[PDB]
RNA sequence: ACACCCAGCCGCAA
């Protein structure tokens, strides 16, 4: 459940449903990082 | 204003973009001019009916 | 256009959203005219 | 949404035959081929062979639509002469035709590699 | 009215050519007596169009005149347009 | 009736037409005579146009109502089948003239009009779509 | 009266010409290899109709 | 009523470009081995991409679709592998395929290219064609670019990817001696580089006895096959369809019997 | 008094970028200039950290072979909106025919007009009721009172579907749940006949303080045969039929068009600036440099083209001699042959398609609801049953405007009329 | 529970050879709702026949059309029987065949049908197997030796059905022809004639074969039927196409450039032109130009600058049509009758003519004059909206702009008068909603009022009327004596 | 965005072209004479090359979101 | 066993 910040790109470790910010930069946007679970792409 | 090219780039925002336009909600809107007749000027018009 | 409980007499259609399907697009909608009228001789 | 599988072109899912014969009623001694999940690439070539048969009178091949990937190839003989064997015996003199052509490809390239 | 007096036109129109050969097709396909021979036919409208070839329609067509007397056909009396 | 010499109308059959495939259906020689008696043309044509009933009656209201109707179809009919015409531009045989006539009455029957036929809307439609290429 | 005015509303919106059920549409191209009758129907109109 | 008895004769053999041409043949044949050269000529290339991490501005669907249209060397083992859907391995397995890996990762303030030299495979047979390279993606400090891919054995038809010529050049009758095709003006056309007029001349006089014969071919290979090696596959393909066709054709008039 | 800087300077943005404008007929002009709007590209460089609805993006954009003075001051060279591509104006098998256009499934398969359509949602924290409170939160098939049959477990603890999962029509993608006056799942779903891959995921604070979060997904649209497709000229086409590399003609030299429209589209709607562009766009691929076109040049014209493209090895005119595809015989004619801009349009046959049976039903008038987004039907308008009365197709007028649309019973009694 | 019993009803998916109705707004007209078979092609589009684009006023560009699936038998079978399209070929509206061979295969079916056309045996093969009705017997080929060659006309009179007669004339048929000798040989290849349902002589156009009365396929439904009409368009279609497949058709730059000579002409014929109405203007400076009777002075003199300016418009488009090569597609495609005009050539060619709004000149917007360009007062034909030059020798600025008004008008007529014709017609047929036939054939209100004693004063439908020649009126009194 | 693998047209490799287009532009020679040199001969790729535009060293530009 | 309330405004397609 691991979040990426807006500039200074923290995986911060959030789990606790308490305001989105991150003790570096503070900025209130987050990104989710990429599934670990696979997916194909076809090439076609 | 008066940012170059390196901190637009830097900023997020788009070298290329012309601007002029507003942000309300986050829905880019634009004001589009209005043609009205031109004031302090008299005119003469010959309505037919 | 004008105040919100006077919706009868506010002149409407200003304030378009901005269109983005291509940058000839943005820059043709940043420049733009409109005329008030809803006979085709202020149309030509 | 409704794009075919890339695959469908050429292959045959179970259910239908390559080769179907038809005899054609119209005329006699016709019939009616109806080579599955192939192209212009086959049908130009049959038709080409037959129509150098000097004992059959009509060759001639269409593809119904271009997307449907069939082709239908109606051939006529003269009446001492079935078409299946006229069908046959083209095939085999393309075939002898392709072996002796890379044969004889073969045979060059050798000759221009020194 | 009687057998005499029958005045219009004998000649039964497309208008009700549709309707017949559409609610025979439909009767056929409700498990109903088919009135002539049939050679591995099962469409229903194709053997409703063999069997009107073969005159034999079981329906009666009744005509409004406009002032509101009826006048009834039968179909074998009427000759096919075709 | 008709001022202006305006020699074009338009009539259900086309006669010419009709004569011109019978010639080329029963191979007519138009060199060669012809077997074919005048008075047989004419009591041809009359019954034929007798046979040829838009208002179906026997009163003398509804006999002129018809003859009324069907006038410019039979004075036409009798035009195109004129014994002299017929007898030589055409030179149709006497099977040619039963199988012209029964195809004209076949064709005159199939083009009458269909009772049920929504005139009104059908006239509406026809005249409102070339408003859309007046421009 | 304003609900049973003239365009967008109830005799002439709703009764003289509706909305209904068993339709489709999509854009058209041609196709030379079909009679006059035929008409070419893609498989995701056929399936859902 | 038998076969024609066709001759080809070779003029340039480039590494990577063929011209011969073939004389006594039916126009049909040699319309189908052009058609055959850009459609139905087996070769090996990417069709099925697994993207472990991408943070490249190039999203995935863009660097898999340009990671299928790189060339692999297959001169020699078209042949040997077979295709996915026939071998009886599920999924894939080394023997009807050919598995790829890359790992780029940019730590520099320089911009990383993603060439097609980093592309890492199994067997050293098959590899994009580096023995310039080809660039896939230009990539940031920081970002990464992990992904694992698949090669298949296919054809022209399936996908363009898997086409191996780059283009077939095809022309016949240079000098116009048939008048398959009319030329208003004939002295305004170039003449053609196989062409046998002198200057003041425009075009062959006309012959009524005359076929089409004399093919001339401008097979140019994209460095995947070599551009020799295709012609003989070409033909090998045409000759393997025409015997299935045989084998099928049988079997029907057999069944019908 | 006064003299011009550049007569050209009239036109506007959309119309500048038009090559020749002054050989094409002004209402194709105009047709070109509405169009420009519409022709599809990278509209903005810093996209992908933008999100917003209907946003679409190119693969491989060009910078025209025929340029036009005024375009460099546009910034039309920095975000194109098209491809250069061969074009073959000649009749063919007849997918043509009218205004269409034939295409290349080889060049399509290789990235031609392949395009991304990146489209974004949103969801709010809008807390109403002081319990009826919504939360972001994985539904559970028991306490939800909204139970569907679609595939629920694809999301996250959180209940916002993962970036880089691919998502069918008709999946959940953020799992919210509003508790009851045990739960209601108001969740939003992905909407019919999209089938992409979320890409992009955001949650952020709204301007009142609650949670707020947007997504976007993205799909890439190989061009099918029902895409609107246009040159700079006005020349409206869609995609009739796609043919591989091997159906369509081909060069002496190899060249095989890219795409192919009817000569049926020049003379009515004269538009001889698309064959001049044609023509300036071949000899400059040839020579080297970017065709100059400017609208008023008397500098430039078809004569010194024809020379130039003459003394580079083809026919003055542009033509050239085509071979059959199938066949292989040469064509009888000389095809016009040469590149040109074309740009792909916002309008793709996979958006406006639609179907409906017997689907949702409108709350008031019983009776099917507006719009393909909500599963609609379509309306038999007036004319429509105009049209029916006169065909005399009376049962089926009858099933059309009310078995197929709301059938329903009523109890009336008979000595009154009122309903019973 | 999947168990059937005799008496259920089963929601099959749409199979082929279906019935379905389709539809494009705006319904103008009845044939806008004609009934289809079904077929199941890939992709996502429909896909109908070209011919059909007419009924349907439609283009293939993103045009888009409804498709209705009727819901039971008795719908099914009305609409097979009334609304689809092989028995409505004919429309009642002009009594002429809606219907027509358009685009690709009109134009090849007129180069298809000329004298120099011949082909080959295996290209007759080819064509032949493209057909559905043919009966298997190869015909006779025109020539025997030295080699056989077919001709395309005989192909084609395989392609008629029955025995139709049918005679028509080419649209480039010399008026000189009919009186002067070689009546029935045509030189030129008009006059075309179908005999015993073979074609005999003719090139075919939009005059033979497209929405003409008394055309070839309005014989061919009035005389087989419709089933055997429906087989006669596809037939057409498919072996025009496929044939076209190797006769192949083109256009381009070559085909908008002329003679130099040509040029010069049309150069000579403009500059007199310009001549001539600097006299006529300087004739009105001076005051010389009588005034014409019931007109203004200004009246009369803008009536003579356009007679001027359309007298010079219409030679150099004859020059330019003189000049025009044989071989040019414009010409083929006009001549054909697919699409263009001749106007629209002598605009590509030579000049693109006077360009008016409102249909007088361009109006003095300025103080007295139409741009800042122009001097004051001036009413030369350049200063006023006259294009000298072509859409392919390029247009200078300010005819360019003028064009553009001309262009303007045009969009803006044709986008508000929709709106006008849209209310007549819901007006009309608002009105004429309930008038029909009862059986007593008459005419009938909603209430009963009788409209008409008989529908159309005969009682004869309109789809089964043509146009003839009474051949009594005219001739005179001695003519008639003679002949009957 | 970035130069394309594949000629669309024909199918030519070109897109180990781009550096070396731009190395022999710098190189004071002219774009015929470039393309030439290339070996592109075939004019689809010669406008392939040509009429190309690289957005890709605009997009660097951006920071990534990642690091 | 499905889930999305409606009015207005605007752009745009044939
Ligand atoms: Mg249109
Ligand atoms: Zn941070
Ligand atoms: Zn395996
Ligand atoms: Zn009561
Ligand atoms: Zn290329």
């Amino acid at each position: 459940m691991i979040y990426i910040c807006g500039e200074c790109h923290t995986e911060n470790e959030i789990k606790s449903r308490d305001p989105i910010r991150c003790r570096e930069c503070g900025y209130r946007i987050m990104y989710k990082k990429r599934t670990k679970r696979l997916v194909v792409f076809d090439a076609r | 204003n008066g940012l170059t090219d390196r901190d637009l780039c830097e900023l997020n925002e788009c070298p290329l973009d012309p601007g002029g336009y507003f942000i309300i909600n986050g829905s880019e809107k634009v004001l589009i001019a209005q043609e009205k007749m031109a004031t302090n000027t008299v005119y003469v018009f010959a309505k037919k009916d | 256009w004008g105040d919100q409980k006077k919706a009868h007499q506010a002149r409407a259609g200003v304030s378009q959203v901005l269109n983005r399907l291509t940058f000839a697009s943005t820059l043709s909608h940043l420049r733009r005219l409109n005329s008030p009228i809803g006979l085709a001789k202020p149309r030509q | 949404m409704n794009a075919p599988p890339a695959f469908e072109s050429f292959l045959l899912f179970e259910g239908e035959k390559k080769i179907t014969i038809n005899k054609d009623t119209k005329v006699p001694n016709a019939c009616l081929f109806t080579i599955n999940k192939e192209d212009h690439t086959l049908g130009n070539i049959i038709k080409s062979q037959l129509l150098k048969d000097p004992q059959v009178l009509f060759a001639g091949y269409k593809v119904p639509h271009p997307l449907e990937h069939k082709i239908i190839i109606r051939v006529q003989t003269t009446p001492d002469y079935s078409p299946q064997e006229a069908f046959t015996n083209a095939i085999t003199d393309l075939i002898s035709e392709l072996s002796l052509l890379e044969e004889r490809f073969r045979v060059a390239i050798k000759d221009k590699q020194e | 009215q009687a057998n005499q007096k029958r005045i219009t036109t004998p000649y039964m129109t497309k208008y009700e050519r549709a309707r017949v050969l559409g609610t025979r097709a439909l009767q056929i396909a409700m498990c109903a007596p088919v009135m002539v021979e049939l050679e591995g036919e099962t469409d229903p409208l194709l053997i409703a169009m063999k069997e009107l070839k073969a005159r034999k329609i079981p329906i009666i067509i009744r005509r409004y005149l406009p002032d509101g007397s009826y006048e009834d056909w039968g179909v074998d009396e009427l000759i096919i347009s075709d | 009736i008709f001022p202006t010499g305006d020699s074009k109308v338009v009539l259900p059959c086309n006669l010419l037409r009709m004569i011109w495939n019978a010639q080329k259906i029963f191979h007519i020689n138009p060199r060669l005579p012809s077997d074919l008696h005048p008075i047989k043309v004419v009591e041809g044509v009359k019954e034929l146009s007798k046979k040829l009933v838009i208002v179906n009656g026997d009163d003398p209201l509804s006999r002129q109502a018809q003859e009324n109707a069907t006038l410019l179809f039979n004075i036409h009919l009798r035009s195109t089948l004129c014994s002299r015409r017929m007898a030589e531009e055409f030179r149709l045989s006497g099977e040619a003239f039963d199988w012209l006539l029964g195809e004209i009455e076949s064709k005159f029957n199939q083009a009458i009009a269909h009772p049920g036929e929504m005139v009104g809307a059908l006239a509406a439609q026809s005249l409102g779509e070339p408003a859309t290429q007046m421009t | 009266k304003q609900r049973l005015k003239g365009k967008e509303g109830r005799v002439r919106g709703n009764l003289m010409g509706k909305r209904v059920d068993f339709s489709a549409r999509t854009v058209i191209t041609p196709d030379p290899n079909l009679s006059i009758d035929q008409v070419g129907v893609p498989r995701s109109i056929a399936a859902n109709m | 009523p038998y076969a024609n008895q066709p001759t080809v004769r070779i003029t340039e053999l480039t590494d990577e470009n063929v011209k011969f041409i073939i004389e006594n043949t039916d126009l049909a044949v040699a319309n189908s081995i052009r058609r055959v050269f850009i459609a139905e000529v087996p070769i090996i290339a990417i069709d099925w991409v697994q993207i472990d991490a991408n943070s490249s501005v190039l999203h995935d669907e863009f660097i898999a679709h340009r990671l299928g249209l790189i060339p692999l060397t297959s001169d020699d083992i078209v042949d040997k592998l077979q295709y996915s859907r026939d071998c009886t391995c599920e999924e894939f397995c080394p023997e009807c395929s050919v598995e790829f890996t890359l790992d780029v990762r940019c730590n520099e303030d320089q911009t990383r290219h993603v060439t097609s030299r980093d592309l890492i495979s199994n067997s050293p047979r098959v590899i994009p064609v580096t023995s310039d390279d080809i660039l896939i993606v230009k990539l940031r400090k920081g970002q990464e670019l992990r992904l694992r891919a698949y090669a298949k054995k296919g054809f022209g038809k399936e996908h363009a990817k898997w086409n191996p010529t780059a283009g077939v050049a095809f022309e016949y009758d240079p000098d116009n001696a048939l008048r398959h095709t009319v030329y208003p003006k004939p002295e305004e056309w170039p003449k053609s580089e196989y062409s046998e007029l002198d200057e003041d001349e425009s075009q062959a006089p006309y012959d009524p006895n005359g076929k089409p014969e004399r093919f001339y071919y401008n097979v140019e290979s994209c460095g995947s096959l070599r551009p020799e090696t295709i012609v003989l596959s070409a033909l090998s393909g045409l000759k393997k369809k025409l015997s299935d066709l045989q084998t099928q054709l049988s079997h029907e008039i057999q069944s019908d019997v | 008094t006064h003299c011009e800087i550049h007569p050209s300077m009239i036109l506007g943005v959309c119309a500048s970028i038009i090559p020749f404008p002054d050989h094409n007929q002004s209402p194709r002009n105009t047709y070109q200039s509405a169009m420009g709007k519409q022709a599809m590209g990278v509209y903005i460089t810093n996209f992908h950290v933008r999100m917003d609805t209907l946003a679409h993006v190119l693969y491989y954009p060009q910078k025209p072979l025929v340029t036009t003075r005024s375009m460099e001051y546009l910034r039309f060279r920095e975000l194109p909106a098209g491809i250069n591509s061969i074009v073959a104006i000649a009749s063919y098998t007849g997918y043509n025919q009218e205004d269409s256009v034939i295409m290349n499934r080889s060049a399509v398969d290789r990235g031609f007009f392949r395009s991304v359509f990146y489209r974004s949602y949103k969801e709010q924290e809008s807390k109403k009721g002081f319990d009826q409170e919504e939360v972001f939160e994985k539904p559970t098939r028991e306490t939800c009172q909204g139970m569907r049959h679609a595939i629920y477990d694809k999301l996250d603890d959180d209940g916002l579907i993962a970036p880089g999962v691919r998502v069918s029509g008709d999946d959940v993608i953020i799992g919210k749940t509003v508790t009851l006056p045990t739960k209601r799942d108001c969740s939003t779903f992905l909407r019919t006949s999209e089938t992409g891959i979320v890409d992009q995921v955001m949650v952020t604070l709204n301007q009142e303080g609650y949670k707020f979060c947007k997504i976007r997904v993205r799909s890439v649209r190989i061009p099918q045969i029902g895409d609107k497709f246009a040159s700079r000229h006005g020349q409206k086409g869609t995609c009739g039929i796609q043919y591989r590399q091997e159906d369509m003609p081909f060069t002496c030299e190899g060249i095989t068009p890219d795409i192919i429209i009817n000569p049926h589209a020049i003379p009515s709607r004269m538009t001889i600036g698309h064959l001049i562009e044609c023509l300036q766009g071949k000899v400059s691929a040839n020579k080297g440099e970017i065709g100059d076109a400017t609208p008023f040049n008397d500098a430039v014209n078809v004569q010194k083209i024809s020379n130039l493209l003459s003394d580079y090895g083809y026919h003055l005119r542009g033509n050239e001699v085509l071979y059959n595809g199938f066949t292989g015989r040469k064509i009888t004619s000389q095809i016009f042959i040469g590149p040109t801009y074309y740009q792909r349009l916002k309008h793709m046959v996979d958006d406006k398609i639609h179907s409906r049976a017997r689907g949702p039903i409108q709350i008031l008038n019983r009776q099917p609801m507006e719009g393909r987004s909500r599963d609609g039907g379509l309306r038999f308008g007036e004319m429509e049953r105009d049209c029916q009365i006169a065909h005399g197709a009376a049962q089926f007028l009858r099933e059309r405007l009310f078995e197929a649309s709301d059938p329903y019973q009523v109890h009336v009694c008979n000595l009154c009329g009122i309903m019973a | 529970d999947l168990h059937l019993q005799t008496g259920y009803k089963v929601e099959r998916h749409m199979c082929d050879g279906d019935i379905v109705i389709f539809n494009r707004q705006p319904t103008l007209h009845k044939m806008s709702m004609m009934g289809h078979r079904v077929r199941i092609l890939p992709w996502s589009t429909f896909r109908l026949n070209l011919s059909v684009t007419t009924p349907y006023n439609a283009d293939f560009d993103g045009d888009e059309m409804n498709l209705h699936l009727p819901q039971s038998l008795e719908t099914r079978a009305e609409i097979q029987e009334l609304a689809m399209v092989p028995r409505m070929i004919v429309t009642p509206q002009s009594n002429r065949p809606v219907m027509g061979i358009v685009q690709d295969t009109l134009t090849a079916v007129r180069k298809f049908t000329k004298r120099d056309v011949f082909l080959e045996r295996g290209e007759v093969m080819n064509l032949l197997m493209f057909l559905s009705t043919w009966d298997g017997k190869v015909p006779q080929p025109a020539i025997l030796k030295p080699r056989p060659l077919w001709t395309g006309k005989q192909i084609f009179s395989l392609i008629i059905p029955g025995h139709i007669n049918c005679i028509r004339t080419h649209s480039t048929h010399p008026d000189d022809e009919d009186s002067g000798p070689y009546k029935h040989i045509s030189p030129g290849d008009t006059k075309v004639v179908v005999e015993n349902g073979e074609l005999i002589m003719g090139i075919l156009c939009k005059k033979s074969l497209g929405t003409s009365a008394g055309s070839l396929v309005h014989i061919s439904y009035l005389e087989m039927g419709h089933d055997i009409t429906r087989l006669f368009y596809s037939n057409i279609q498919t072996v025009i196409n496929n044939w076209l497949l190797i006769e192949g058709h083109t256009i381009g730059i070559g085909d908008s450039i002329a003679d130099s000579k040509t040029y010069q002409d049309i150069q000579n014929t403009i500059k007199k032109a310009k001549q001539d109405v600097i006299e006529v203007i300087e004739k009105a400076h001076n005051n010389e130009l009588e005034p014409t009777p019931g007109n203004t002075l200004r009246q009369t003199f803008e009536n003579q600058v356009n007679r001027i300016l359309n007298d010079a418009r219409d030679k150099t488009g004859s020059s330019a049509q003189k000049s025009l090569s044989e071989y040019n597609n414009f010409k083929s495609m006009v001549v054909s009758g697919a699409k263009g005009s001749k106007i629209n050539i002598s605009q590509v060619i030579a000049v693109v003519g006077q360009q008016n709004v409102e249909g007088k000149r361009i109006p003095f917007g300025f103080k007295h004059r139409t741009l800042p360009h122009f001097i004051k007062d001036d009413y030369g034909p350049e200063s006023r909206g006259f294009v000298e030059n072509s859409y392919l020798a390029g247009l200078t600025p300010t005819e360019f702009f003028f064009h553009a008004m001309g262009g303007r008008e045009g969009l803006i007529d044709t986008a508000v008068k929709t709106a006008e014709t849209g209310y007549i017609q819901r007006r009309l047929i608002k009105s004429m909603e309930s008038v029909m036939v009862k059986y007593d054939a008459t005419v009938r209100n909603s209430i009963n009022q009788v409209v008409q004693l008989r529908y159309g004063e005969d009682g004869l439908a309109g789809e089964s009327v043509e146009f003839q020649n009474l051949a009594t009126l005219k001739p005179s009194n001695k003519a008639f004596e003679k002949k009957f | 965005m970035i130069i394309p693998v594949r000629c669309f047209t024909c199918g030519k490799i070109v897109g180990n072209k781009w550096e070396a287009y731009l190395g022999l532009l710098q190189a004071e020679y002219t774009e015929g004479d470039a393309l030439d040199a290339l070996g592109l001969k075939r004019y689809c790729c010669r406008r392939m090359l040509l009429a190309h535009v690289d957005l890709i060293e605009k997009l660097l530009n951006y920071a990534p979101l990642e690091k």
